[PDB]
Parts: C-alpha cells; structure tokens; sequence
DNA sequence: CGAACCTGGTCTTGACTCCATTGCCGGATTTGTATTAGACTGGCAGGGTTGCCCCGAAGCGGGCG
DNA sequence: CGCCCGCTTCGGGGCAACCCTGCCAGTCTAATACAAATCCGGCAATGGAGTCAAGACCAGGTTCG
C-alpha cells in the first residue's frame, strides 16, 4: 500500500515541527508572527502581504522588509544547521 | 528482520515473505500458547498495535 | 535486559514460545541454548525460529 | 480462465476467510527469523542473537 | 556640558511590473443516439474418480378403513 | 376398494497443519449522420500581489569644541 502512512516520515515531520517552532522562537515576536502568517504555519491559510500589514497595522513594504530581513537571518547557518538535515 | 515495512492493501496487516519485509505469522497455535501462559498484554500487543 | 520471544512453528504445546535474554553473537544464525531442544522439538537439521 | 469468482460468503468460509486467516493469526511487526545453531556456552536464560 | 555626526533601523509613499483569473469565443474532439430492408428462427460439451460423517429426502415393503 | 407409515438408500454439505515460497489470466459485417457536451487556445477586462527607489523620520552610539 504505497499510500499508507510510512510511520517514520510522520515522526520525522513532528520532530520537524518541534524544531522549527524552536528556531522560529529564537527570533523576536513580530518577526516570527510575520513568518508564520506568510507561510501559513498557524492555520494552514497562507496570509499574504496586505493581510499581514493589515493585521499589524503597517504598510506592505514594511512587511516585505521584515520578511527579507528575517529570511536573511534564517539563511545564516547558526539558524540552519538544525534544519539542513530535514531535506 | 522487520521493524516497520510495507503493508497489505485491503486489510492492513504487514506483508509477507523475504521478498518484501513482512513479519512472521503469529498464527492461531501461538495465540493458544500465549493464552495458556496467561500473557494477556502481549497478546493484545501482537494483535493490535 | 530486554527479552525477546522465540517461536518455533509448529507450536504444538505451551512451551513453543519462551522468553530469553538476548546477547550479541558473531554470525547470522540464532544461537539456541541446547536444553530447550526438548521443549521446542528442535533438532539442528536446519530448523528456523 | 474458468476461475470461479469470490463472493461475499467466500470471504468468511474455510481456511481463507477472514476468521482463520486475518482475525486470529496476523503478520506482526518487530519480528524476524533465522536458522538456529547449538549454543553450549550460553546460560539457560540467555540466547544468541 | 554641548555640537555635530552617522548610523541602528522604522515606516511610509509612490511608481512600476507581473501575473493570475475570469470572460468570451471559436474550433477540435468527444460521447451519446439513431439507423441501416433478401433470409437468416430453440446454446455448446464439458468433466470425473477421497474418505468419513451427519442429516435430510425419496421410496419400498408392510399392514389397514 | 384405495390408504400410510417404519427402515433403507441416495444425496449433499463440511473438513481434512503448520512455518517459508511465490508475483501480472481472452476475442470479430461496419460503419455513417448529427447533435450535445466538453475542452483547449488565444486575446482581453483586469486589479491584486509583489518589487524597487526614494525619502522622511527618528533617536541612539561615535567623534570634535
Ligand atoms: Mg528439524
């Protein structure tokens, strides 16, 4: 049954979620909120730049600046060695 | 040997034979043997989870 | 200190399943203690457990 | 090929029904087999692996 | 003790690009349905041999209103 | 006269161990004619979503008077 639950990717995915929430908690709060809303990690609904700037009450260019700054922070390998093995 | 491998289609048992992984058939007489010991939890293990 | 079971089909009676403490052995054949051959009805003609 | 078909009553009758084949005796995970050899230096509660 | 700096971002504003997303709109293709006027008129066709057990069905000899 | 029931036989379903080990089975009147549906290919309304350039804006760490 090649669509059955493989039972090792599931626990790898749960460990991915735990480690990913830890690494996203290593940042500040506006940053992690922007990342979680930009990639839908809180409900499965991917919020875009205008919704995020609306729910934070700023402009969308500020949201894109914060997005680029944090995604530059995450590509630093100190925030990345614990996630590199997850591909 | 098998820890977790392929699974059967209609029923959801582990598969069979060294060509796949498969497990060994914990058949009916072995169920009788572990009943006769009185090991109830291990029988529940081997037939559910 | 983590025991395993040793089935031998056909499990005629209650002592076909016993629990042994395992230990690591060079090679690929399960080493069985000789004093349970009478319970397992296991000569060493190529029997598998 | 002139093979009789398998109706609903043939899913339960005989040795290949759900009862004798998949309800009572299941393939299990966390399992394995091998050929056996004599272990005359083992303790009684030990075994090879 | 103050002046001036230059730099950490913080945020906004406007201008521009790109891109999905319907919306027609027309041709291609795909699927369904109908119609063929000489006469034609009751199937192939195969297997199947164990033995034992329990039970239920059909039948035959036995007596009888 | 025809009427009914006790043993006999005929048939019919159920069962006959258990581990591994294997892996994918068949065949002919034949096309037109049309219409609904579907689909797919190409511009054409976008406006939303992203992207950059520029700056205003602070208020704090760095240096000169
Ligand atoms: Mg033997």
């Amino acid at each position: 049954d090649s669509e059955a639950v493989v039972a090792v990717d599931a626990v790898s995915f749960t460990l991915l979620q735990d480690q990913l929430q830890s690494v996203l908690d290593t940042l500040s709060e506006r940053e992690a909120g922007v990342v979680r809303l930009r990639f839908g990690l809180t409900d499965g609904q991917p919020r875009t730049l205008d919704e995020i700037g609306q729910v934070y009450g700023v402009t969308r260019e500020r949201i894109r600046q914060i997005e680029s700054k944090t995604m530059s922070k995450l590509r630093h390998p100190s925030r990345s060695q614990v996630l590199r093995d997850y591909l | 040997a098998r820890s977790t491998g392929p699974y059967s289609m209609i029923t959801q048992q582990p598969l069979g034979g060294k060509a796949q992984f498969g497990g060994q058939r914990f058949g009916e007489m072995e169920c009788w043997a572990m009943q006769a010991y009185g090991a109830a939890y291990t029988l529940q293990e081997l037939l559910t989870i | 200190e983590h025991p395993v079971l040793l089935n031998r089909a056909p499990t005629l009676h209650r002592l076909g399943i016993q629990a042994f403490e395992p230990m690591l052995v060079e090679g690929k054949a399960i080493q069985l203690h000789p004093l349970v051959c009478e319970a397992f009805n296991a000569d060493f003609d190529g029997d598998q457990m | 090929g002139n093979r009789p078909l398998k109706s609903l009553s043939d899913l339960l009758k005989g040795k290949q029904g759900r009862f004798r084949q998949n309800l009572l005796g299941k393939r299990v995970d966390y399992s394995g087999r091998s050929v056996i050899v004599v272990g005359p230096q083992l303790k009684l509660h030990q075994c090879g692996l």
